[PDB]
RNA sequence: GCCUGGCGGCCGUAGCGCGGUGGUCCCACCUGACCCCAUGCCGAACUCAGAAGUGAAACGCCGUAGCGCCGAUGGUAGUGUGGGGUCUCCCCAUGCGAGAGUAGGGAACUGCCAGGC
RNA sequence: UCCUCCUAAAGAGUAACGGAGGAGCACGAAGGUUGGCUAAUCCUGGUCGGACAUCAGGAGGUUAGUGCAAUGGCAUAAGCC
């Protein structure tokens, strides 16, 4: 899951993110959940919390996300002993910032924020909240 | 149509407009018309219970500012990256 | 060149003369034509070749090119080096001279455009006539052929659309379709 | 994956900045590569080979960024 | 339009020649006129002019565009800047071939006085 | 003043879309081709000799503030030096300050020579 | 031991089995210089040609070419003659 195909590099810096990015504005769909917290997201949480929401709208649609890792993080024992390089790929991760969407949909339930989005989620590193589309 | 009253900002730049958010008042600009762009600071919380309504953005309106009464229309805004609250707003003479 | 005085005169005198038209500097032309002769395999010899080609280039402003290959190496049996045709080109005066002939005498021998089905596509009115053999022109010398080579032969104009074409070689009696 | 070899010679970077000239020889900066960013005008040449800014008479240099689209020039004037 | 090989050849001459700097003799024809100019040392000012437009020249022939009268602007951009006492001027021939109208130009300008 | 050509300068205010417009002048098509000249073949290219045909293509100008392009003021991103803290961020002092957009600007300007009115 | 780029900081230096590739020659021609020219790719269309050997035209591009690393140059061509 949340894999890139046949990526050129492998191999990048893990480094420091500002953790501010852009004002919360949604794209794909009419209705977002938007991160209120800061720092990193693993495919795992995003999947994890993907497989909780997807139950909260029961049947109804598609929730689309807005965060994708494109950047593999390795793991080794030290039993090689070490030293040798890096190892084989473990986990997946994005960045995270207060006003970062996470998810978007429009094909939303009829409970809408009695379930879902602003009620029902779980599995999540912070706690997160329903956004619009917004006309203004 | 809505009347407010306005003071001409006494300090621009970063550390002023820092200065001016302070929970109590915002930054905003009146331009065009012929005449000269003037920097305003008004109510942070008053004026966001004002523009509650479509006809803030859709409807000329009037500034006092100095006891000198401006016609007004919406042009542009700037808001907390993931809060409603105003940080800066842009206004056209009408 | 009795041709190339009906060519200025009567030939898309009326193109576009039915409507809101006047320019005279637009009217659509021809001046060279497209020509190559199968050569074939046989480059030992020379002799019967050179002989056939100056019966052909003798009508011709051109003298036969030597040519090479596109490709060659790994599908056909030969290397860069190998002579694949001879161009002969047909341009300006001998042009005219050779549609003095063309409809008027040079019909016996080619086949009837019947089931014919061609257009044109790029706005200049190009056509190839299919003719693949050499038609014997009859100039002075030409009583002595019974033997053939292979030909290409392919027309193109100075225009804007292929519409002007459909004028301008309907004077040559191709039909475009049958 | 080690070493790596990564050299270690030369830095091939700018030398001659802002107004300047050249008693017996004017060289400014002897630099690779550059061919197609900033252009001789004047009394220099180069674009070989020879990676300079050499001068074939008397004058000093004041930088130009006028110039058609993407051209730049490192103009030489005599006084 | 239907030069982009003559802006070619053109754009060569323009590059060496302001390599070289000093003096250019921006020699030009169309079918009816010939054109011929000697741009100052500071590449930059016109010093000395001649072509069949002039009609201290153009009015007694019979074409603007012959070969003898190539000739005659040869002849009158050589005796002008002979007047302004100019030589070792470079032969900027503006992209066309060293042939022709403009060979005889250069021939004609030689003999007048005219380095080159 | 206006029109054009060359060298160009500046190089998007010089762009795009769409329309208008010139043959006195210049400019291109155009009208021909011995000779000097040219073709792995050719007046195709290069090149010469010119005025019957034309203002189309080509060349040049221009309306049009719709978009590009340039972009104030205000705010934002970031940041030099300093004090703290709730600490790779925030708060304060004091300076700098884009990128994007807005209003405004903008459908250039010009040196030398030459022809034309 | 030799060569290049990035990490490397709006000069350079600048560490990590940090991130990744090359060389220990070859061309008398692929050197010199003067003259002429310049791609890719797709579509259309036609014999001797088995499925495909032709090149002309449009659509279009400095998205072809160069002794090789990567970097950068190159049509004013160093590319093709």
């Amino acid at each position: 899951m949340l894999q890139p195909k046949r990526t050129k590099f492998r191999k990048m810096h893990k480094g420091r993110n500002r953790g501010l990015a852009q004002g919360t504005d949604v794209s794909f769909g009419s209705f977002g959940l938007k991160a209120v917290g800061r720092g990193r997201l693993t495919a795992r949480q995003i999947e994890a919390a993907r497989r909780a929401m997807t139950r909260a709208v029961k049947r109804q649609g598609k929730i689309w996300i807005r965060v994708f890792p494109d950047k593999p993080i390795t793991e080794k024992p030290l039993a090689v002993r070490m030293g040798k390089g890096k190892g084989n790929v473990e986990y997946w991760v994005a960045l995270i910032q207060p006003g970062k969407v996470l998810y978007e949909m429009d094909g939303v339930p009829e409970e809408l924020a009695r379930e879902a989005f602003k009620l029902a989620a779980a599995k999540l590193p912070i706690k997160t909240t329903f956004v619009t589309k917004t006309v203004m | 149509m809505f009347t407010i009253n306005a003071e001409v900002r006494k300090e621009q730049g970063k550390g002023a407009s820092r200065r001016l958010r302070a929970a109590n008042k915002f930054p905003a600009i009146i331009y065009g018309g012929k005449e000269a762009p003037l920097a305003i600071e008004l109510d942070h919380d008053k004026v966001m219970n004002m523009q509650a309504k479509a006809e803030f953005y859709s409807e000329v309106l009037t500034i006092v500012v100095d006891g000198k009464e401006i016609k007004v229309k919406a042009q542009d805004v700037q808001r907390h990256p993931y809060k409603p609250k105003l940080q800066h707003i842009d206004f056209v003479r009408a | 060149a009795k041709l190339h005085d009906y060519y200025k005169d009567e030939v898309v005198k009326k193109l576009m003369t039915e409507f809101n038209y006047n320019s005279v500097m637009q009217v659509p032309r021809v001046e060279k034509i497209t020509l190559n002769m199968g050569v074939g395999e046989a480059i030992a010899d020379k002799k019967l070749l050179d002989n056939a080609a100056a019966d052909l280039a003798a009508i011709s402003g051109q003298k036969p090119l030597i040519t090479k290959a596109r490709k060659s190496v790994a599908g056909f049996k030969i290397r860069q080096g190998y002579p694949i045709g001879c161009k002969v080109t047909l341009r300006g005066e001998r042009m005219w001279e050779f549609f003095e002939r063309l409809i008027t005498i040079a019909v016996p021998r080619i086949r009837d455009f019947r089931g014919l089905s061609a257009k044109s596509f790029d706005g200049r009115g190009n056509y190839s006539m299919g003719v693949r053999e050499q038609i014997i022109f009859p100039e002075i010398d030409y009583d002595k052929v019974d033997r053939v080579r292979g030909l290409d032969i392919t027309i193109t104009t100075t225009a804007k659309s292929d519409e002007e074409g459909r004028a301008l070689l309907a004077a040559f009696d191709f039909p475009f379709r049958k | 994956g080690g070493s790596t070899r990564n050299g270690r010679d030369s830095e091939a970077k700018r030398l001659g900045v802002k107004r300047f000239g050249g008693e017996s020889v004017l060289a400014g900066s002897i630099i690779v590569r550059q061919r197609g960013t900033k252009f001789h005008a004047g009394a220099n040449v180069g674009c070989g080979r020879d990676h300079t800014l050499f001068a074939k008479a008397d004058g000093k240099v004041k930088f130009e960024v006028k110039g058609p689209k993407n051209r730049k020039f490192i103009s030489i004037e005599a006084e | 339009d239907k030069k982009s090989a003559r802006i070619r050849r053109a754009t060569r001459a323009r590059r060496k020649l302001q390599e070289l700097g000093a003096t250019r003799l921006v020699v030009h024809r169309t079918p009816r006129h010939i054109y011929a100019q000697v741009i100052a040392p500071n590449g930059s000012e016109v010093l000395v002019a001649a072509s069949t437009v002039e009609k201290a020249i153009a009015e007694q022939l019979k074409y603007t565009g012959n070969k003898d009268a190539a000739a005659a602007v040869g002849k009158a951009v050589a005796e002008r800047a002979l007047e302004k006492g100019i030589k070792d001027v470079s032969f900027d021939r503006s992209g066309f071939q060293y042939h022709g109208r403009v060979q005889a130009l250069a021939d004609a300008a030689r003999e007048a006085g005219l380095q080159f």
